[PDB]
């Protein structure tokens, strides 16, 4: 019974500063190495430091010297990592992770991964459109019909197709982030062909951040 | 500062094989490297350390190799949870380093997109801008391209792509893909076109409409 | 900070000092205060160590010497590499014409963990040596009472090079290594403690009530003295006849 | 001022420390806030006194008001039943058979 557990995801503007949170349970948190590492999409996992709590020995990589700080609470068996100066290549996931001789220094355990999103965008309502099947031909079998959810900040919108009462080949595709700031997503399902004629598919969305609730009908044409 | 890369990025595997994942550092580092695997929902997990010691509780089909600048992990027998994400990372020179990580799937066949292009609907087009959107569905493997034409006029910049994150269910993927153009032109150009081209098929698939339908 | 490089005939030590930084403790502390106050200056002259395969420019918490971590200036807390701490066989001749002090220190984890944490052998060892001397210096791993949030410590040693004599550092762990070398004198500076202010005026003579004049042959104030001083004596009076009966 | 005298015992053979004490080497350190003292057992023969090889090693630690004493041991360690109170005087000692 050993565990690493960090806090909550994080949501801050830029020029501004986080403290990012790991409290350690089951063992000595004094003794052992925590170490932060960044992660993020395409650039994989890059090691920021580590800290000894028990001493306070701080130690950076060269890249990250001026941009984070490390502090531990021994009371509290809690390290922190102050993230100064937000910029959007701060957007990322941070773990914190036990070190020790045990495993020759290898991370032998791992936090959960608080995500920090860095962005300027105020928060914003989606709108949400329809995505229409049979475009030129009828009948082709079976067609997908699909929702469009956009300009929305921040993540995430939750979706579902006709109350839930529809999840046969239903895919959602992760939002993507515009140049305008305002994240996108696509939301689609397949359907029967002749089923355009007697039956209607409505995408239910929520964006909870501001709890903005949209039903959007589809159909061809 | 120790750079280095993980190989191959892509690896499609079935379960019940042996496999094994190259590591290659920029220089020495002795002994010292660590794989560590990476799955949605819970922790990163230490699956070997110092090369070729197994940590606690692994189960043994997880076994390493190598030394200075090259090292190996094999990994057998694959049971379907073993399709995760891997990373090999030194700990011999101070600034730890990772590899950009290796994808292993499962349930490895061919099957073909479903190629499918939508209009922007009347209430995308009442704000200014019209945003024609193409979508390609169950397909593996993951080397779908994607195309535009307007009025058979080729298009590029103005749009942009996006995958689904790749399943672990049925582990065939979808595409979607939009392009940006202004009301006015959208009106008078009446041809919009989509065009893809996939590794599981011989030809490439256009599909095209136009107003009206 | 602020008395890097200074030089003194006398140092006064008041009682209101205190230690903000890790906790240290001196083996035979007054055998190095006395020599450095006797030596008169802490001249200190940079070095250029090749500690190799560690990490170099350690910290701790409680030593802040700036927005965060910090340590000793004088002193170079050596770390592990990523996980490998070699054994350090640096040497460094003294090819100059003066003694060199150097002042370096062992490092005493609070527990087995941080011991190997820090440094990655269980335990460390620490051997500073010249053509003739030699000290070796085994780490205990212990806990000591909480101190500015520690319950390590360091134990802080000397070594002086004569002329032509080399020094040899070999170590295997807990080894807080110099940075360089103070350059010892031979001359009339002492030390003193004394709560007394200092004010701008003349007098041969000091003690820690204050300087006190120097014609009479003998005093009364106080037994420590510096400089051209009365012979110190229990009597508080002694009438000398200047006359006749 | 409290006085606290205690000691590190020396077995005389390997087997005599492992069976008093589970490890197979001992540590006794005994510090406070400013001075500390750590005593590594010798396990070795020593010239035989009433019936016995081994020894005990005896030092004493002066604990001053307001500060406090530690006492950190994984074997060997002859412990304080308490203090002895330290006091300032006339007081001395001689040898003499008179
Ligand atoms: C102290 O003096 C030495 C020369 O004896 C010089 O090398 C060093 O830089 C000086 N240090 C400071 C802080 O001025």
């Amino acid at each position: 019974q050993v565990q690493l557990q960090q806090s909550g995801a994080e949501l801050m503007q830029p020029g501004a500063s986080v403290k990012l949170s790991c409290k350690a349970t089951g063992y000595t948190f004094a003794g052992y190495w925590i170490e932060w590492v960044k992660q993020r999409p395409g650039h994989g996992l890059e090691w920021i430091g580590e800290i000894l709590p028990g001493i306070g020995s701080t130690n950076y990589n060269g890249k990250f010297k001026g941009k984070a700080t490390f502090t531990a609470d021994s009371s509290s068996n809690t390290a922190y990592m102050e993230l100064s100066s937000l910029t959007t290549e701060d957007s990322a996931i941070y773990y914190c992770a036990r070190s020790g001789a045990q495993a020759t220094f290898a991370m032998d355990y791992w936090g959960q991964g608080t995500s920090v999103t860095v962005s300027g965008a105020s928060t914003k309502g989606p709108s949400v459109f329809p995505l229409a099947p049979s475009s030129k031909s009828t009948s082709g079998g079976t067609a997908a019909l699909g929702c469009l959810v956009k300009d929305y900040f921040p993540e995430p919108v939750t979706v579902s197709w006709n109350s839930g009462a529809l999840t046969s080949g239903v895919h959602t595709f992760p939002a993507v982030l515009q140049s305008s700031g305002l994240y996108s997503l696509s939301s689609v399902v397949t359907v029967p062909s002749s089923s355009l004629g007697t039956q209607t598919y409505i995408c239910n969305v929520n964006h909870k951040p501001s709890n903005t609730k949209v039903d959007k009908r589809v159909e061809p044409k | 500062d120790v750079q280095m890369t993980q190989s191959p990025s892509y690896l499609a595997a079935s379960p019940g094989e042996t496999i094994t994942i190259n590591c290659r550092a920029s220089k020495s580092i002795s002994k010292f490297l660590a794989w560590y695997q990476e799955k949605p929902g819970k922790t990163n997990k230490l699956l070997i350390y110092s090369g070729s010691t197994l940590q606690s509780g692994i189960p043994s089909r997880f076994s390493g190799s190598g030394s200075g600048t090259d090292f190996t992990l094999t990994i057998s027998s694959l049971e379907p949870e073993d399709f995760a994400m891997y990373y090999c990372q030194q700990h011999n020179e101070y600034p730890y380093t990772f590899g950009a990580g290796t994808k292993l799937e499962l349930k490895r066949t061919v099957a073909a997109p479903s190629v499918f292009i939508f209009p922007p609907s009347d209430e995308q087009l009442k704000s200014g801008t019209a945003s024609v959107v193409c979508l390609l569905n169950n397909f593996y493997p993951r080397e779908a391209k994607v195309q535009w034409k307007v009025d058979n006029a080729l298009q590029s910049g103005n749009s942009q792509e996006s995958v689904t994150e790749q399943d672990s269910k049925d582990s065939t993927y979808s595409l979607s893909s939009t392009l940006t153009l202004s009301k006015a032109d959208y009106e008078k150009h009446k041809v919009y076109a989509c065009e893809v081209t996939h590794q599981g098929l011989s030809s490439p698939v256009t599909k095209s409409f136009n107003r009206g339908e | 900070d602020v008395f890097q490089n200074e030089t003194w005939d006398l140092f006064v030590e008041r009682s209101k000092a205190f230690s903000n930084c890790y906790p240290y403790d001196v083996p035979d502390y007054a055998s190095l205060r006395s020599l450095v106050a006797s030596s008169g200056t802490l001249e200190f002259i940079t070095e250029g160590f090749t500690w190799t395969g560690v990490t170099q420019n350690g910290g701790s918490n409680a030593c802040k010497r700036g927005p965060g971590s910090g340590f000793f200036s004088r002193l170079n807390w050596l770390t592990k590499s990523g996980s490998t701490y070699p054994v350090l066989n640096v040497t460094m001749p003294n090819n100059d014409n003066f003694d060199k002090l150097y002042i370096w220190g062992i490092h005493h984890p609070s527990t087995d963990q941080e011991q190997t944490s820090l440094y990655v052998q269980a335990s460390g060892r620490v051997t500073v040596s010249t053509r003739r001397s030699q000290q070796t210096i085994i780490p205990n791993i212990g806990s000591r009472p909480w101190v500015r949030g520690l319950s390590s410590r360091i134990s802080i040693y000397w070594t002086i090079v004569k002329p032509g004599d080399v020094l040899v550092i070999n170590s295997n762990g807990n080894l807080i290594a110099p940075r360089g070398y103070f350059k010892m004198r031979t001359g009339k500076s002492s030390i003193m403690r004394s709560d007394a202010p200092i004010d701008t005026c003349i007098s041969e003579c000091i003690t820690p009530n204050g300087s006190i004049p120097n014609d009479k042959p003998f005093q009364n104030v106080n037994k420590i003295t510096y400089g051209a001083c009365p012979k110190y004596v229990k009597q508080n009076t002694l009438k000398l006849a200047t006359g006749m009966r």
